[PDB]
């Protein structure tokens, strides 16, 4: 069963009832929550953010990445309805994967950039990078956007859909055998930004406590905000990658001929991929909803 | 005071790669656009090249496009003109006119002393009609100049200047934008008119008005001079 | 659609804008400190190591500090005090030996109350310098502190009286949350005073940065 | 000395030795000038955009 | 002493008695028949976006096209208002500037502030750059307002409670006017350029004859600091905006208080006041981040100019009266028509 050698990769995909049992409600809640949260986020950032500073610019770009992300959910939701089937042709399937890929990238990149900006603003206060023109922030942000488009356009250029048995599929993270830059770049965009986040957070906390600033209440709440940002990043984007290296391990040990072992783990993997959209609704809450200003 | 010294003259064998230099002393040379303007011996003036302040915009004449190079050296207050592939008609006097452009400014206000270059062997047509009119001191004569295109712009100012070339020295600015009288010039020179027809009277004309009077357009590049009007007696 | 002259004018305007932006970037990295005193509190003594307003520029640890001593501006303070709204910090100097003066420390307290509790300086930190500590010792060894301070229960000891004066000057602040007061018993000593200012300035700047990140 | 009091006295006495114009007629020529020159006032009467220099 | 105090007492009593005798009825009763101007169209035609700091003063050239603006970043910026181009940018020796002036001929500009020095810059030079033509010193307080009488005569108001008519050619105070008891925070020149009014911090305005120099009339009635004065276009009246959220109209003939533009809604003071070409509209910049334009006759809010993020500091009206311009405490000037 399965091992439909999707392209030429020698391998299996599964569809189970538990998908349509558990995914629909949770991603429905994520759907609605993302809509309203990023709705007020973009509303404030477009008509109530006259300041428009560099950190504000980065936060807004994260916001738009997350907004496009929580609008990609309905199409992958409908796909989960019919037990890993697909109906919307070819062009918007590829649009869905490109949106979802480059978004989750965009978020990660902008989240890391925000962390680095905070690290420079605290640890190195007398540095030119702290006070840069809005033009420089826009240029850097557009460059990062171009980076994530360039890393992810490879799948856009494809008849994405696949006969998934009698049905269709657009999963690309269909888990089989060979090495590809996509899953490698996905593990990289979790690991390296993880290290950057922890380094920046540790430096910020150590510098703030070493300068005895921990006394004023807003400083303490800032410490908690940095801690919760790091903690939400790790709890949300870690399960996907640990499951991913789990299939990599079961692959380089067993291989893609006895797929009954991967019968459940891939299912589990799609639940962990839920958390990656789940993080989305924190991005308004923990960055520019619970902040002092608005 | 303002001083423009031009060097790099003499005789060049045809097709050479010589150079002209213009040293500026007496003004903020970094904020002035600079024009290189030639004058063949028994002819009228002709705009060769122009470079703006900051060297962000550079223009050349169609006759010399691709053959001449212009550059500025603000730290040492110098203007450089690279000569390439010279021909016979390039033999001329050369001037390093300065011009500053803002609202109410007076471009082409000062002219360099000139430098000789002797080589061995859609544009607006501006016509001054008569080229030699005999005058006597105490008279008043209306010099006229005609253009092809209407120099009046949507802004409401007619971009046109006239200059005077007295015998034996550089030309000087008389009137800028056809109405405003330039600094130093006496009120005796007064110019007016309308699109493609510009006139001027020298109220109570006398000596030290002898020379060649040139009308010049400035609507858009290249800038074409008139044939010049010769005043005698 | 603009003519050649209009295009050149636009080019000149763009160059002027570029120069303005460069000058603004250069000036934004310069720390501004507003110096206030009482004429004899020791502003000169603080400025000695580094007819209208006085400006002093000094560099420390690759940081350019600009201090604006108003000095002899004998006009209405509230009329021009809003000009300095936005300085990094307010260096308020006062001599501890003035407790046997004029009553002078009462005027210093009144000035500190006016400056600290001003609508313009709702977020600017105040660095409080107490100089003439040796003179304070000499005066307290003979003159009791209770002369200027009827409501004081303590001996003629430098540390106790100095701590009381510091605490009472500090509690004159009303917005104890959004504004901080830094104090240092300055003396001749060494560049320590400047060091103190640097630290305090860095503090303020850090907070300001966290305010730009909205996470403060 | 009290020379400042003398200066104040001179100020007040000179201010007293002036002719005062009836307030009603002053307002009369005030609004007369107002209505006379209101014709060519673009701030009051909305000027057409045809000859408005700030048409943009 | 006591007798001098008593003659001053009786002198101000008889001055008040004459003022009340010359008052019969408020002009509000004489103007109610006139049809009100109604709501006034007001749009941001241009937005000058070059400054980088607090803007404190501005002035309009007599050509009604070039305007000079002063900001705390130590830069005097001369703009072409029609095209929003920056004609000139002048670096100032002292970054603390609160006054600015434009010469009637357009050849000079004036600046000053906390340095107690009035700097005159020559705009038209053969060197092609602006230079500090002459620095005038002799004021013991900060400069608040300076206005040009001609290319050679200037009049300056300072915080030393005195005003001074200078002579730019020589650089000494030709005349000194010493009648105030507080900071003189504003100045206005009459159209004939022979008389001028100055409103000081003693909640009073004073009229001076620049020909010889002495306080011809004193106007009182304000309850707080006076921050702006402006002559009426006719030249027989002026309007003063103060810190008590009131604008007041006085005349040079009746020498009395005429109108009190105020409202229960606003409580913030006034930073600048100027009339229109016809004098029907009186504009006033407020600390409420908006400029209110009132009917100079109806004492009613003809319109609101709400386009500024921070407090409006300076306000001017072109000589031809074609447009107004407000420079607020944010780094942006705004042109309205
Ligand atoms: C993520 C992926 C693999 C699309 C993709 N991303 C990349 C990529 C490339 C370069 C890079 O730097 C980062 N990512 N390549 O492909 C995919 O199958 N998507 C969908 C799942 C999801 O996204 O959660 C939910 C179920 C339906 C399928």
């Amino acid at each position: 069963d399965h091992f439909l050698e999707i392209d030429k990769k020698n391998c299996c995909v599964f569809r189970d009832d538990f998908i349509v049992k558990v995914l629909p409600p949770v991603l429905g809640l994520e759907f609605i929550f993302g809509l309203l949260g990023n709705g007020l986020a973009l509303w404030i950032f477009c008509f109530h953010l006259k300041s428009w500073k560099s950190s504000r610019i980065f936060l807004f770009n994260l916001a738009v990445a997350d907004f496009l992300l929580i609008i990609c959910l309905p199409f992958l939701m409908d796909n989960y309805v019919r037990r890993w089937d697909w109906k919307f042709g070819d062009i918007p399937c590829r649009l869905m994967l490109f949106m979802l890929a480059m978004n989750r990238q965009g978020s990660i990149i902008f989240l890391t950039v925000v962390a680095v900006d905070r690290y420079f603003r605290v640890v190195h206060p007398h540095h030119a990078l702290n006070k840069i023109s809005n033009r420089t922030a826009a240029i850097i942000s557009c460059l990062l956007w171009g980076i994530t488009i360039g890393l992810t356009v490879h799948l856009l250029k494809k008849k994405m859909p696949i006969q998934n048995g009698g049905a269709n599929l657009c999963s690309s993270f269909s888990i089989c055998h060979t090495f590809q830059w996509h899953e490698a770049m996905f593990l990289l965009e979790f690991f390296l930004p993880l290290g950057i986040i922890l380094f920046c957070s540790a430096r910020i906390i150590w510098s703030l406590r070493q300068r005895q600033m921990d006394r004023h209440a807003k400083i303490k709440r800032a410490i908690t905000f940095i801690m919760v940002v790091a903690i939400v990043f790790v709890i949300c984007f870690l399960p996907s990658v640990v499951v991913r290296i789990r299939i990599f391990w079961l692959l380089h040990t067993s291989g893609t001929q006895n797929c009954e072992v991967y019968r459940s783990v891939d299912l589990a993997f799609f639940i962990t991929l839920s958390f990656t959209y789940m993080n989305s609704m924190l991005d308004p809450v923990v960055y520019y909803f619970s902040s002092p200003s608005f | 005071d303002v001083q423009l010294v031009e060097s790099g003259g003499g005789l060049v064998q045809p097709g050479g790669s010589r150079k002209l230099s213009c040293s500026a002393s007496g003004f903020a040379f970094s904020s002035f656009g600079m024009h290189w303007v030639r004058q063949a011996p028994e002819k009228g003036l002709e705009w060769v090249a122009y470079i703006s302040s900051g060297s962000g915009t550079i223009y050349y004449a169609d006759t010399v496009k691709g053959r001449f190079t212009i550059s500025r050296d603000d730290p040492k207050n110098t203007l450089f003109l690279q000569m390439t592939s010279l021909r016979s008609e390039d033999t001329a006097m050369y001037y390093c006119v300065r011009s500053i452009y803002y609202y109410g400014s007076s471009p082409f206000d000062f002219w360099g002393q000139g430098t000789t270059l002797t080589v061995s062997s859609s544009d607006i047509v501006m016509t001054q009609a008569t080229s030699s009119v005999p005058v006597t001191p105490g008279e008043s004569v209306s010099i006229s100049c005609r253009s092809s295109k209407s120099l009046l712009h949507s802004n409401g100012n007619t971009y046109l200047y006239w200059f005077l070339q007295r015998p034996g020295q550089s030309p000087q600015l008389l009137i800028y934008r056809m109405s405003n009288l330039a600094s130093g010039v006496p009120d005796r020179f007064s110019g007016s008119g309308s699109g493609t027809a510009f006139t001027l009277t020298i109220s109570r004309l006398e000596a030290e008005d002898v020379g060649v009077y040139y009308c010049m357009q400035h609507l858009e590049y290249p800038l074409t001079f008139g044939a010049g009007t010769k005043l005698e007696l | 659609t603009l003519s050649a002259e209009d295009k050149a004018a636009v080019e000149r305007s763009k160059m002027i804008d570029r120069n303005l932006r460069e000058d603004g970037e250069k000036a934004a990295r310069e720390v501004k400190l507003l110096l206030l005193g009482a004429g004899e509190s020791g502003k000169s003594t603080i400025v000695k190591q580094m007819t209208g307003i006085v400006e002093t520029h000094f560099t420390f640890k690759d940081l350019h500090f600009k201090m604006f001593d108003v000095g002899a501006q004998r006009s209405e303070r509230k009329k021009w005090i809003h000009c300095f709204e936005g300085v990094t910090a307010i260096i308020f100097c006062v001599a501890l030996s003035d407790y046997d003066l004029v009553n002078r420390m009462h005027e210093s307290m009144k000035l500190f109350d006016s400056i600290c509790n001003n609508k313009w300086f709702t977020d600017t930190s105040i660095i409080l310098f107490l100089n003439k500590k040796d003179l304070f010792e000499e005066k307290i060894k003979k003159s009791p502190l209770t002369i200027c301070y009827p409501e004081y229960a303590g001996s003629n000891t430098y540390e106790e009286a100095a701590a009381y004066i510091q605490c009472q000057f500090e509690d004159l602040n009303k917005r104890k949350d959004t504004k901080e007061i830094y104090t240092h018993f300055t003396c001749s000593t060494d560049t320590k005073n400047v060091q103190f200012v640097f630290d305090a300035v860095t503090d303020v700047i850090i907070k300001n940065n966290l305010k730009d990140c909205g996470l403060f | 000395s009290i020379a400042q009091a003398r200066k104040l006295v001179e100020q007040l006495k000179m201010e007293a030795n002036i002719d005062r114009i009836k307030v009603s007629k002053a307002a009369a020529d005030l609004m007369a000038y107002c209505e006379a020159h209101a014709k060519e006032d673009p701030l009051l009467t909305p000027v057409p955009a045809s000859e408005n220099p700030f048409r943009e | 002493l006591d007798q001098l105090r008593q003659e001053a007492e009786q002198l101000k009593n008889q001055i008040r008695d004459a003022r009340k005798a010359c008052a019969d009825a408020t002009l509000s009763q004489i103007t109610n028949n006139i049809d009100p101007v109604g709501r006034i169209q007001m749009r941001t035609r241009r937005t000058l976006r070059g400054h980088l700091a607090k803007i404190y003063a501005m002035h309009w050239g007599t050509d009604s096209r070039l305007l000079v603006s002063a900001s705390q970043d130590g830069k005097l910026i001369i703009w072409d208002s029609y095209t929003t181009n920056k004609v000139h940018a002048i670096p100032l020796r002292s970054s603390w500037v609160m006054t600015c002036a434009y010469a009637p001929s357009g050849n000079y500009v004036a600046c000053g502030g906390l340095d107690n020095i009035c700097s005159i810059y020559n705009l038209k030079t053969r060197e092609g750059n602006v230079r500090v033509s002459r620095e005038l010193a002799g004021h013991t307080g900060y400069l608040s307002c300076c206005r040009f009488l001609d290319d050679n005569q200037i009049v300056t108001s300072s915080g030393d409670t005195t005003c001074a008519l200078w002579d730019i050619e020589t650089g000494q105070q030709t005349t000194t006017f010493t009648g105030h008891t507080g900071d003189v925070m504003s100045l206005s020149l009459a159209p004939d350029t022979r008389l001028f009014v100055s409103g000081a911090c003693d909640a009073s305005a004073k009229l001076w004859d620049v020909r010889e120099g002495m306080c011809r009339q004193t106007f009182t009635g304000h309850e707080s600091d006076i921050n702006a004065i402006c002559f009426f276009p006719n030249g027989n009246a002026f309007a003063t905006g103060s810190d008590d959220a009131t604008c007041r109209l006085f005349d040079l003939r009746a020498d009395q208080e005429l109108m009190t533009y105020s409202h229960d809604n606003i409580i913030c003071g006034i930073t600048s006041v100027s009339f229109s070409k016809s004098g029907r509209l009186l504009l006033a910049g407020y600390d409420d981040f908006n400029c209110n334009v009132w009917d100079a006759l109806k004492a009613d809010r003809a319109g609101v100019l709400a386009g500024h993020d921070n407090r409006v500091s300076c306000l001017g009206v072109t000589d031809d009266g074609m447009a107004v311009a407000t420079g607020s405490w944010d780094s942006f000037l705004k042109i309205w028509n």
